[PDB]
């Protein structure tokens, strides 16, 4: 995907700001909550049965930092995204099956919670260059589909 | 289904917008406009620039049909009915464009009221706006 | 919503499908699994061969299904909220499944009933089964 | 898109037989009917006010038929769909910002006409593999979004 040099500006400049340890494990804990399909591919991290079961969760937290480390990947390979998921790739799609529609929804909640944490800063142009970002992450996890 | 929890959340949530209903929908439109620029061709008589007035007063519009929304959850179909008739009909707005829409309103609640933007409120909100949604594209015939 | 002339063709192509109801829902289920592999991982305890039992034995709890919802088409979150709780809470399966098996009954229908599969019943049969696409992903809480 | 030479043998013998004069105009009128909202990108086509009047639209049939040249180019080059729809991506993108959903919708009515044109021949393991190629088509006519 390609990102102009403002947008890779607003964006790079955001993430350094991004708390590494927890936003990942917030986006993750709020996909099994808001689309509760989710929850059927982790039945191993145990206690899901509410939203603060989930959220309190230390699987979930540790699993979403592993999450939020993917997209900081992708972020410093932006015009190599396919060679940088492609592993990922074959996991979430040969091996799990997830529906790539998913990939788009966990996308779209992490910008759910850069907008919550970072609020007026979280700018329309600056969600626009977040959206073309996880629109490529999610094209390229999706690519073994492809 | 909404569930009554649902409702409590949506009514409590949407109670702390305000005066600034119509802004936040304004902004959400904008967010559309500039993240997902195929919703632009709906509006080639709309100036689509930051602080236009066209897109201030649509925000408002989207805002107070929401709030309608909100105030007759129980019967939204039939209050929706009009809205429902317009977007499909006359505008054939693209099912696809009300995900669109619902994620940059989403988005614009998150980035304004960090406190109701709980993860059981923004479960309840994206359900809400899958209603209303739903309503809007039922009519394509 | 489905109208009046949608009824009326539903009722009428689902009418001609008769003894081979329980086939048909087989048929499609096969179309599914072969053309969008992800849907398989639902059935582990499924043998999903041609010619599986199971398979078979499935179809026509489908198909009794569908018939239902035609025969109550005016009340189907009542006449599908058992199934509505099943698929969504136990089973979670993710709603873009719906999408896909509705597609595979739609060709399933065109492949066995030409003169019924007009341009038309095509529209009725789809937003048909949108509609019980609908209901059936309802209840996820 | 990656076929077997099983289903490259399924695939190149049924299209040998599609009436290419028709079956385009036939998807392309069901598709206008069944997603009314496509009605939007075709108003200089005149009379689409009821199902009749779309599929026995002259308009509509003439540009069926370059929708289905156009697949029938795919099929001749599927290991280079991207390179073989550079063109139609920029227009359908681009110039006419059609939702890439519709790409999607338009190939699974022609799988549904195919359907209905060569009956139980229209096997599923037919069908799966026309499957991977619409998708293929729909993919590489959305790359100017990606
Ligand atoms: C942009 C979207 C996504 C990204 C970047 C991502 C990233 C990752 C990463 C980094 C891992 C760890 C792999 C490892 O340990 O080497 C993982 C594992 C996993 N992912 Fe995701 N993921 C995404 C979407 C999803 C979704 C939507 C689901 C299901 C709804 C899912 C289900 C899983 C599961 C079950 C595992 C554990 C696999 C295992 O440990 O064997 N992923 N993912
Ligand atoms: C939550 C979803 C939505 C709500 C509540 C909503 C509400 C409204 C309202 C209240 C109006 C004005 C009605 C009137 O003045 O009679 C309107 C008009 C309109 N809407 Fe929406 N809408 C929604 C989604 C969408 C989407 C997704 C699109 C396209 C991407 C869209 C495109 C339009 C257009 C083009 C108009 C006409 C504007 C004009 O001609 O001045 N709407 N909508
Ligand atoms: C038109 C849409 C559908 C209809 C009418 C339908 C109907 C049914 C019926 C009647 C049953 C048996 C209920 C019972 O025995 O108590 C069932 C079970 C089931 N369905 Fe569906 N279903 C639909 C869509 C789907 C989809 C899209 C999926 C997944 C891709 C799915 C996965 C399952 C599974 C896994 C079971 C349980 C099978 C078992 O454990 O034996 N269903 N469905
Ligand atoms: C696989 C999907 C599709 C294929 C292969 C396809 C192919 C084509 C072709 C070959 C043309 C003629 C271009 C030319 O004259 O050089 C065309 C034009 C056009 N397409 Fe499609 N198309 C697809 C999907 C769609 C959809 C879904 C829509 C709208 C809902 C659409 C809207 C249009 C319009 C409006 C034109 C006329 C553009 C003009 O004449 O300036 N296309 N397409």
């Amino acid at each position: 995907v390609h990102l102009t040099p403002k947008e890779k500006s607003a964006v790079t400049a955001l993430w350094g700001k991004v708390n590494v340890d927890e936003v990942g494990g917030e986006a993750l804990g709020r996909l099994l909550v808001v689309y509760p399909w989710t929850q059927r591919f982790f039945e191993s991290f145990g206690d899901l049965s509410t939203p603060d079961a989930v959220m309190g969760n230390p699987k979930v937290k540790a699993h979403g930092k592993k999450v939020l480390g993917a997209f900081s990947d992708g972020l410093a390979h932006l015009d190599n995204l396919k060679g940088t998921f492609a592993t990922l790739s074959e996991l979430h799609c040969d091996k799990l099956h997830v529906d790539p529609e998913n990939f788009r929804l966990l996308g779209n909640v992490l910008v759910c919670v850069l907008a919550h944490h970072f609020g007026k800063e979280f700018t329309p142009p600056v969600q626009a260059a977040y959206q073309k970002v996880v629109a490529g992450v999610a094209n390229a996890l999706a690519h073994k589909y492809h | 289904v909404l569930s009554p929890a649902d409702k409590t959340n949506v009514k409590a949530a949407w109670g702390k917008v305000g005066a600034h209903a119509g802004e936040y929908g304004a902004e959400a439109l904008e967010r559309m406009f500039l993240s997902f620029p195929t919703t632009k061709t709906y509006f080639p008589h709309f100036d689509l620039s930051h602080g236009s007035a066209q897109v201030k007063g649509h925000g408002k519009k989207v805002a107070d049909a929401l709030t309608n929304a909100v105030a007759h959850v129980d019967d939204m179909p039939n209050a929706l009915s009009a809205l429902s008739d317009l977007h499909a009909h006359k505008l054939r707005v693209d099912p696809v464009n009300f995900k669109l829409l619902s994620h940059c309103l989403l988005v614009t609640l998150a980035a304004h009221l960090p406190a109701e933007f709980t993860p059981a409120v923004h479960a309840s909100l994206d359900k809400f706006l899958a209603s209303v949604s739903t309503v809007l594209t039922s009519k394509y015939r």
